[PDB]
């Protein structure tokens, strides 16, 4: 039970980190406008 | 224009703030005969006689539980005129009766077909196309089976439904206390095309309002259209590519999509008149016999129907007494079912 | 194909109403003009294409057009001893109903 | 030309060239989706008994041990757990976690977590495209109906098992117990999100019918007014005058709308706020805030009870309320 | 454009019209306290007034069971 | 004022007019500022003249007096109100400083300078001058911070606050030992929001309150100090949309947030609101219905412990699914329920057999049977009860008053920010009012599969 | 006891980590994530051409 608690807040912060790091990543910039 | 039929024409399809027409003759005398009496019996007539409550303003009753009631239940089916046999000419022992209910739902059939033929005249003088006219056929069936057919197939119009707030909520509540009104298909395509209706009108309302076109320079774009204008106002490929990417699907054309949103709810109201007009001969898709069978023989089995179905046991069995004041139900309290403590 | 000045809007005396029920303002087709939060104008002005179809939608269809209120009706023909008569009246009748309510009811 | 890992991840995720838009939101939005979804699936068709009261009364609701569509559910989460987290590695087994309504409280939270995300990316899309950002707002009221069916009504009665069960029968036993309960009926919020579901059908029917009417032709009678319209084009596919002109001849000149930007945000507005109106009514009465009580409340002069509707509704109230869980209660008030 | 009728916006804000309605929704308004007040509501509509619920005859709520006698029982149910 | 000739904004969105005016958008929010503290002191002026001291405060629909109480004022042992001057006092000295704040308001909205950027460069600031708004931001940061150590000293050298936990009943204690420990402060702060847990809902003592609020006195002073002399740095400004409608969108996610903290606080705490003053909870309710009935049927000669209710679980006592001894019935879902009332008779492993059986006294009885009756149940009208309940009662509980209104606004400022996220961040690109006809974006991407 | 558990709910722990291996699974993932985006923050800033100067950023 503690290997499927690791494995599960392994994937969970992965895919937290991933969108945390990506919309600090220059976001208002990416727009069509002029 | 000389004849008769060519002047009295002439003047009824005038242009004029409001439009008479020739269907006026029937949709305007009769719809303010029943508006007019279903006001006059919110506010002064009562239903002390006929069912055993209060209904009206004088009576010391709000806008929520004030309502026009149903004839009792000994008068069978009568339409209940001023002048018929059990009124017999009395306008207050007609009001005591129960008699402005018949009033009010015989005048509103009439107003409702009048309204229906206004519909089809003025389509047919601007020289469009009558689906307007069409689409006010789902809530004709829908008043038409709930209030004439459903009473009609029953003991009397004492089981109509009642023109008020709480009237129609002990309607919705003894549907489904002795019917299993959630139950029906039919019912359920109902649900399904309101509630899609509306989830229609509203996606619709903000993709045009959200794919809108540059046509000025102020905040406030409301101001930025013309209604005689060629060019339409949105991007009909912005909001396709945008519902394409976030949804799946998407339109691509707008008389389609326009007539999609006609369709479905026509169709939800027609389905549920169908399943009304059913359940008017007590043809209830009440219970699943296997599942009554498998809960009998075996102790053990339970499912959320069967809670339902005692739940709906219990609605009846302590609403009979009051509700029906005619069978004259006299129930000790050791025989009404009963929970632990509760 | 819209006139502006056949819609029946000249007899209004604020100029900033006026320009606001025809869909117009002269602030707006400057191509210096900016709004509150500052963005710059393109010149469109309220509508785009207010030279190719007349005007806007306000000069299409408005809700208040004083031009085509009737001559009378801004002045009371009756004139002074008409309202000398309109308040005796509604002094009598406020008495005779105040009278009526309070001795029909239990006091 | 991208050349960093992280630039071209970044390039790859906010594409607007993708099939289906990913977004950084959709980052969240897709795995805790596809875990519910997967969840939920298997739940529905081989789950054993879940006791839902605490009271050791198994409920059924799985399709492999006898149900059908309309009957099977996913039953909520047990009584005894209450409010407490509930995942997966806190069950000694599989068949503990199965036995207690583990399932539930793993889709809740997915869902709940998913919708947010779907709105978020709706408007990151919005704003890639260069739209205006709010049809995310239109979907805010339904995200907050299901959020106050699915969590702040468990969150104000202390449990997760007065929450709404994920199948047909199971909403309509939660409806007829909130009834029994709370007066749904009789609430203003509950009267306004009906006259926003109501209103929103009406308008959608007079919207499609007249805009359906005004088709100027393009076709003959052999073929439909679909292939009338061609995607992409510039010009009015109808008449808005004839429309206006119709409606306001049907009721009078200025009830209808001569302006289409005006109608198209009156026929948003309406349902949205119908449907926040009515959400806010289920939050509300989550904390025990009941509708309208007009019970024994029109009295003669000699002091005697004159009954109403009202009395009618709160007898079949009474009629569904000492049998919404029959072995559940052992004290008189239902105080939760 | 206009159908031919004065615009409500010029009938509303004439000293003609709101002499002349300064007079007719008082008059109405009190028409109608007392026709509830004189007890004329009661009496044309036949509800029951607070103390003409329930006679010494009978304590139940009333029961009407004729269907071609409906007048003579409701005359009967209503006596005081 | 302005119209919409000059303007864009129509007079639905006409404060939308007064975003580049500094001295009117000041006027505003000082006049807005005088209506919040009118509100204050006339509600409390109402309070007072309403309050009769044969009931309780919960049973008289009082929502700002109980605030008053919880700080000290004019209460006495076991929760009792003695005197009623000082929530006078309150309520005057706010109304009379509503008076200055309007006037200012007023002056600075009518007749003050329009633009205070070229006179008073102090106070002038444009919304793109990130150093100007990260300086105003911290000055606002001191004053807050100031505002947390003003509470700590109330509680502290001038005369305490009111302890529902305090030895010998409830009482106005002077908290000498707050709770500063790091591992402390950090376990609510990262704890989970599910039951048992609670987040930070779950202090309960004021020796935690006292500690965490000289903790974020002390962060939001040294963090005013940090952003007076710094600015954005360039992962932030490479992050965020500067403009006046981006950081009220932020302004509104935070307050939505605080919102839905507050409904939940005013449900479920016990610590900062004592029910003495705001009534039973909604498990507190329940605890109580079960023990007087416990209590009741154990003086009928019943053996409690052993008894067996119609499932075959226990009716009085059961275990929890964790093996604490709990209250039975459906009540086993609030064994999370923790009161002054009924913690003298919970050992270690759950409730005392034996302490529950010889040792229950008159006043936790009456307690209970008080918190029974009081339920936090009722009706829009205000009719306490159950839904299939008579016209007998008029209560609703204050807790429900304030949980249901504050979620209310919460999920509706929740709403406001994400409207006004996304006008920002449309408008700061540059297609907040439709698409270019002649440049369309979708127009020059390749088409979808 | 019969079977067990690990027995951590209903018990307010930091983050609930009972076990110093869930920290170090975050802190490792959180670490190697950062230090990707890291790497790549100048060159996804020059995309813009401009440079990160205090007038940088989407200002109105
Ligand atoms: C950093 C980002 C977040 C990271 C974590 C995210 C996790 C997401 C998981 C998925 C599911 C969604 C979240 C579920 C939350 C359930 C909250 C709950 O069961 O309970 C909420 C808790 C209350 O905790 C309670 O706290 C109580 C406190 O105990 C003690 O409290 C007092 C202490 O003195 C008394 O002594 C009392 O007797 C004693 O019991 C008890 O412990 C209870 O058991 C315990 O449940 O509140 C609180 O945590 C405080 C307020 C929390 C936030 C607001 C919640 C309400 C709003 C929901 C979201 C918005 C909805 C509207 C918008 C919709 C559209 C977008
Ligand atoms: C505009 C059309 C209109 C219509 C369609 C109706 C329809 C109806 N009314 Mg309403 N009503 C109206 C206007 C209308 N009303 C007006 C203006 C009033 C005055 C306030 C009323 C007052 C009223 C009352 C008081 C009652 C009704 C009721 C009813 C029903 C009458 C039943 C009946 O037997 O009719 C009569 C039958 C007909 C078929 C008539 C048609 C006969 C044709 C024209 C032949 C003519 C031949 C004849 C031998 C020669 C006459 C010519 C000569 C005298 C000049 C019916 C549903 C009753 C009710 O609802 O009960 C519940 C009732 O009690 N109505
Ligand atoms: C919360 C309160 C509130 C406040 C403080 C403001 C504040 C402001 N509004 Mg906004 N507004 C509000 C709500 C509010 N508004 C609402 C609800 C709407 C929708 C109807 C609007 C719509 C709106 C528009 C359309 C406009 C403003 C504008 C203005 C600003 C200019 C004032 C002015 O020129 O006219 C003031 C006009 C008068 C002379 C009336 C004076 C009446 C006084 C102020 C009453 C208060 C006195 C009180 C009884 C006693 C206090 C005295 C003290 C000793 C106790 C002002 C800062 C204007 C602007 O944009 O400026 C550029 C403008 O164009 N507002
Ligand atoms: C260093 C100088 C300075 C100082 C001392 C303040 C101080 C204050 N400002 Mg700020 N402000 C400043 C610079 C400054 N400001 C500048 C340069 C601007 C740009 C024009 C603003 C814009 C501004 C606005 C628009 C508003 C304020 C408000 C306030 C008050 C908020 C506190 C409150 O709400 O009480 C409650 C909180 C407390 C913690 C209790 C007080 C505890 C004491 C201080 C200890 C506070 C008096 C708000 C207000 O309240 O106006 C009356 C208001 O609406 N400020
Ligand atoms: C009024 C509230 C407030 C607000 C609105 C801001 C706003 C801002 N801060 Mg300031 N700050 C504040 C108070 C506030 N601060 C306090 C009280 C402190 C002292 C701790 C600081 C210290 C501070 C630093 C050191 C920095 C900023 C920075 C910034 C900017 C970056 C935005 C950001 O947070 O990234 C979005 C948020 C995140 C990505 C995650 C943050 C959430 C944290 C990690 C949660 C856990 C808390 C943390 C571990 C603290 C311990 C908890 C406590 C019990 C001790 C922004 C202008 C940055 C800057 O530009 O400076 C010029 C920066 O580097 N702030
Ligand atoms: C819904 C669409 C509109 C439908 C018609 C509404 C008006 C019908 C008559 C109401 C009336 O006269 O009530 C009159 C009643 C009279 O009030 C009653 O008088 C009695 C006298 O014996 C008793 O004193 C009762 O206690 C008292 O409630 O007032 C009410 O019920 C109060 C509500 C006030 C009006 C509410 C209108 C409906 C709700 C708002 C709808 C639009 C929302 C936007
Ligand atoms: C605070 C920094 C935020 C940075 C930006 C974040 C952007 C959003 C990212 C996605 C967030 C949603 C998904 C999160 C999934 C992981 C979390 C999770 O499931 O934890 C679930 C776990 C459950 O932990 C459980 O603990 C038990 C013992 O207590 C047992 O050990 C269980 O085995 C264990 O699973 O809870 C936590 O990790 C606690 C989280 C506490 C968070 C405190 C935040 C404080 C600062 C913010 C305050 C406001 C927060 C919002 C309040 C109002 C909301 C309406
Ligand atoms: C990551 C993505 C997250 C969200 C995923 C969403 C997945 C669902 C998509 C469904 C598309 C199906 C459309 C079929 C028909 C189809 O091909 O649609 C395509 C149709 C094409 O329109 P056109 O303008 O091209 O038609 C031109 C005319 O000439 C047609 O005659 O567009 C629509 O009508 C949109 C309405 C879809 C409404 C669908 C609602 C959901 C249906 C019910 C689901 C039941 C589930 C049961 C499970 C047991
Ligand atoms: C019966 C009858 C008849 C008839 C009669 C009539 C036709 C009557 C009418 C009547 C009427 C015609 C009435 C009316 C009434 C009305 C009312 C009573 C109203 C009210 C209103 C209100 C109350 C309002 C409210 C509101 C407000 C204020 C706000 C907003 C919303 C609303 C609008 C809702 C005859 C003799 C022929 C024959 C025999 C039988
Ligand atoms: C600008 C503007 C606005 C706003 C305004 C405002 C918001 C204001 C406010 C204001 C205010 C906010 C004010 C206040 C005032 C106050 C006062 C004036 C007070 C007084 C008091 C007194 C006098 C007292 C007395 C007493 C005592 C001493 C004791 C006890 C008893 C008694 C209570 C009697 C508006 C919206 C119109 C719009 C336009 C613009
Ligand atoms: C007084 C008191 C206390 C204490 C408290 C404290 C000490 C607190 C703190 C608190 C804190 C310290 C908090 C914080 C928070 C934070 C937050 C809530 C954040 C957020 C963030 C965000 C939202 C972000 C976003 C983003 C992303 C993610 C990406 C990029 C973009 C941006 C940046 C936008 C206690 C409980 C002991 C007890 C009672 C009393
Ligand atoms: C090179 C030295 C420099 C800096 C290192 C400083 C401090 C390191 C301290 C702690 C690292 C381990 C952290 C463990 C957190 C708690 C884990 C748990 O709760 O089990
Ligand atoms: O679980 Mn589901 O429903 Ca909430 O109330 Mn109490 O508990 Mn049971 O009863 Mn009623
Ligand atoms: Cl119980
Ligand atoms: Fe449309």
């Amino acid at each position: 039970m503690l290997t499927l608690k690791i494995f599960v807040y392994t994937v969970v912060t992965f895919f937290v980190s991933l969108f945390i790091f990506g919309f600090l990543s220059n976001d208002p910039g990416r727009n069509p406008g002029q | 224009k000389r004849g008769w039929f060519d002047v009295v024409d002439d003047w009824l399809r005038r242009d004029r703030f409001v439009f008479v027409g020739w269907s006026g003759l029937l949709l305007f005398p009769t719809a303010y005969l029943a508006l007019g009496g279903w006001f006059t019996g919110t506010t002064f007539v009562t239903s002390w006689y006929t069912h055993g409550l209060a209904s009206s303003y004088l009576e010391g009753c709000n806008f929520l539980t004030a309502a026009v009631s149903t004839p009792a239940n000994s008068m069978g089916h009568s339409l209940l005129f001023l002048w018929g046999p059990e009124a017999q000419g009395d306008f207050t022992r007609w009001c005591q009766l129960g008699g402005l209910w018949t009033f009010v739902a015989l005048h509103g059939s009439f107003s409702l077909i009048g309204f229906m033929l206004r519909q089809f005249e003025i389509a047919r003088s601007v020289k469009i196309r009558p689906y307007n006219a069409i689409a006010f056929s789902a809530p004709i069936s829908v008043f038409v089976s709930v209030f004439l057919i459903y009473p009609l197939g029953q003991s009397g119009w004492f089981f109509a439904p009642s023109f008020g707030v709480a009237a129609i909520f002990r309607f919705i509540l003894f549907f489904q206390g002795f019917h299993n009104w959630t139950l029906n298909p039919f019912h359920m395509m109902g649900v399904a095309g309101v509630l899609g209706a509306a989830l229609l009108c509203a996606i619709h309302g903000a993709t045009v309002e959200n794919t809108l076109f540059e046509d000025g320079d102020g905040a406030n774009t409301f101001r930025a259209f013309n209604p005689t204008q060629a060019e339409e106002t949105y991007s009909m490929v912005t909001a396709n590519r945008f519902w394409s990417q976030i949804f799946g699907v998407a339109f691509s054309n707008k008389r389609w999509l326009h007539f999609f949103m006609l369709f479905v709810p026509v169709t939800g109201l027609w389905m549920s008149a169908i399943g009304v007009v059913g359940l008017a001969l007590n043809l209830r898709a009440y219970d699943f016999v296997s599942q009554e069978i498998r809960a009998a023989e075996d102790p053990e089995f339970e499912t959320f129907y069967t809670k339902n179905i005692l739940l709906n046991e219990g609605i009846r069995a302590w609403m009979a007494a009051q509700d029906q004041p005619h069978e004259k139900l006299v129930f000790p309290e050791e025989v009404l079912p009963r929970g632990n403590a509760l | 194909k819209i006139d502006i000045s056949k819609q029946g809007l000249n007899s209004i005396q604020n100029e900033t109403v006026k320009l606001n029920l025809m869909g117009k303002s002269k602030t707006m087709e400057s191509k210096d003009w900016v709004d509150p939060q500052g963005r710059k104008g393109k010149g469109y002005g309220v509508y785009r294409f207010a030279n190719k179809y007349g005007a806007n939608v306000d000069g299409y269809s408005p809700i208040y057009t004083p031009d085509t209120w009737s001559e009378s009706g801004d002045s009371y023909k009756l004139g002074t001893k008409g309202l000398i008569a309109w308040a005796g009246l509604i002094v009598v009748l406020l008495g005779v109903g105040i009278n009526l309510v309070i001795s029909t009811s239990a006091l | 030309e991208s050349t960093s890992l992280w630039a071209r991840f970044c390039e790859w995720v906010t594409s607007t060239e993708n099939r289906l838009y990913i977004g950084w939101f959709g980052v969240l939005m897709i795995p805790t989706l596809l875990t519910a979804t997967s969840v939920f699936i298997i739940a529905f068709i081989a789950a054993p008994p879940v006791d839902i009261d605490g009271i050791r009364e198994p409920v059924s609701g799985s399709l492999l041990y006898g149900n059908n569509i309309i009957t099977g559910a996913i039953i909520p989460t047990s009584n005894a757990i209450g409010l407490h987290f509930y995942p997966i590695w806190e069950a000694a087994s599989l068949d503990e976690w199965l036995y207690n309504g583990g399932p539930y409280q793993l889709i809740v939270c997915h869902f709940f977590l998913g919708v947010c995300s779907y709105m978020g990316r709706e408007w990151e899309l919005s704003f890639r495209l260069g739209m205006r950002p709010w049809i995310a707002v239109a979907y805010s009221a339904p995200v907050a109906a299901a959020t106050a069916v699915f969590i702040i009504y468990p969150l104000g009665q202390g449990s997760f098992s007065d929450g709404m069960p994920l199948g047909i029968s199971g909403t309509f036993n939660f409806m007829i117990v909130f009834q029994a309960e709370h007066n749904i009926l009789m609430h203003p919020f509950h009267m306004l999100g009906v006259a926003g579901v109501f209103g929103g059908s009406l308008f959608s029917a007079m919207h499609g019918s007249l805009v359906t009417s005004s088709l100027i032709r393009e076709t003959t009678e052999n073929e439909s007014a679909n292939e009338g319209y061609k995607f992409g084009q510039e010009e009015e596919t109808y008449n808005i005058v004839a429309a206006h002109g119709y409606f306001g001849r049907l009721i009078f000149q200025y009830a209808s709308f001569n302006n289409s930007r005006s109608l198209h945000f009156f026929l948003a507005a309406w349902p949205v706020v119908g449907i926040w109106f009515t959400a806010l009514g289920i939050s509300t009465m989550a904390f025990n805030l009941n509708g309208f009580n007009f019970n024994q409340s029109v009295v003669d002069s000699q002091g005697r009870v004159i009954n109403t509707w009202a009395d009618i509704i709160n007898r079949a109230n009474l009629g569904m309320e000492v049998m919404h869980e029959r072995n559940a209660h052992n004290f008189p008030l239902d105080l939760a | 454009g206009a159908t031919g009728e004065r615009p409500f916006s010029d009938i509303l804000t004439s000293i003609r019209y709101w002499v002349i309605h300064s007079i007719t929704i008082p008059s109405l308004f009190i028409a109608g306290w007392l026709f509830v007040s004189t007890g004329l509501a009661y009496d044309v509509f036949g509800s029951p007034r607070p103390n003409e619920y329930f006679t010494e005859d009978r304590q139940e709520t009333p029961l009407i069971t004729d269907r071609f006698n409906a007048l003579e029982q409701v005359k009967k149910l209503s006596e005081v | 004022g302005r119209d919409q000739e000059s303007t864009g904004f129509a007079w639905w969105a006409g404060n939308a007019r007064l975003i580049n005016l500094s001295g009117k958008l000041l006027g505003a929010h000082v006049a807005h500022a005088g209506l919040i503290v009118f509100w204050a002191g006339a509600m409390n002026l109402f309070e007072v003249a309403h309050f009769v001291p044969e009931k309780p405060m919960y049973e008289q629909g009082l929502i700002l007096l109980p605030h008053l109480a919880t700080l000290g004022y004019g209460v006495g042992p076991g929760g009792e109100v003695i005197d009623t001057y000082p929530y006078f006092v309150s309520g005057v000295l706010h109304l009379i400083s509503s008076a200055v704040l309007g006037f200012g308001g007023v002056y600075h909205s009518l007749v003050g300078p329009e633009t205070l950027e070229e006179s008073f460069p102090f106070f002038g600031y444009v919304w793109k001058d990130k150093n100007k708004m990260t300086t105003i931001l911290g000055i606002h940061l001191i004053v807050l911070g100031l505002g947390a150590w003003l509470l700590v000293w109330k509680a502290m050298y001038f005369g305490g606050i009111y302890d529902t936990w305090a030895p010998g009943g409830g009482d106005v204690r002077i908290i000498t030992n707050p709770t500063v420990s790091p591992g402390v402060i950090f376990g609510y702060l990262f704890r989970s929001p599910f039951g048992g847990d609670g987040w930070i809902v779950s202090v309960d003592n004021m020796e935690d309150v006292i500690g965490g609020h000289i903790w974020i006195g002390t962060l939001c002073i040294f963090g005013g100090i940090w952003h007076i002399l710094t600015k954005p740095w360039a992962w932030a400004r490479r992050a965020f949309v500067w403009s006046g409608e981006a950081y009220l969108s932020y302004s509104l996610g935070a307050i939505s947030i605080m919102g839905f903290t507050a409904c939940c606080m005013a449900w479920f705490n016990t610590t900062a609101y004592p029910s003495e003053f705001y009534g039973p909870t909604g498990p507190e309710a329940s605890q109580s219905q079960t023990f007087t009935f416990l209590v009741r049927d154990q003086r009928l000669g019943a053996n409690v412990a052993s008894a067996q209710g119609p499932t075959g679980l226990g009716k009085y006592l059961m275990r929890s699914p964790t093996g604490e001894i709990i209250f039975g019935g459906e009540t086993m879902r609030f064994w999370d329920f923790r009161g002054p009332w009924l913690e003298p008779l919970r050992g270690p492993n759950g409730l005392d057999l034996n302490k529950l059986k010889n040792d229950i006294q008159p006043w936790q009885e009456r307690r209970a049977a008080e918190y029974m009756t009081h339920a936090p149940l009722g009706s829009l009208n205000s009719v306490g009860g159950v839904a299939t309940e008579i016209n007998a009662v008029n209560y609703v509980s204050p807790r429900s008053w304030l949980a249901t209104s504050h979620f209310c606004l919460g999920f509706f400022f929740f709403v406001g920010h994400l409207w006004h996220a996304g006008r920002a961040r449309a408008a700061a690109a540059g297609f907040e009012k439709g698409i270019d006809r002649d440049n369309e974006p979708v127009l020059s991407m390749r088409p979808l599969d | 006891l019969v079977d067990d558990r690990l027995a951590g709910e209903g018990t307010g722990k930091i983050l609930g980590i009972n076990d110093p291996s869930l920290f170090w699974a975050i802190t490792i993932v959180f670490t190697i994530v950062w230090g990707v985006f890291y790497v790549s923050t100048r060159e996804i800033d020059a995309a813009s051409d401009r440079e990160n100067d205090d007038d940088f950023g989407l200002t109105l």
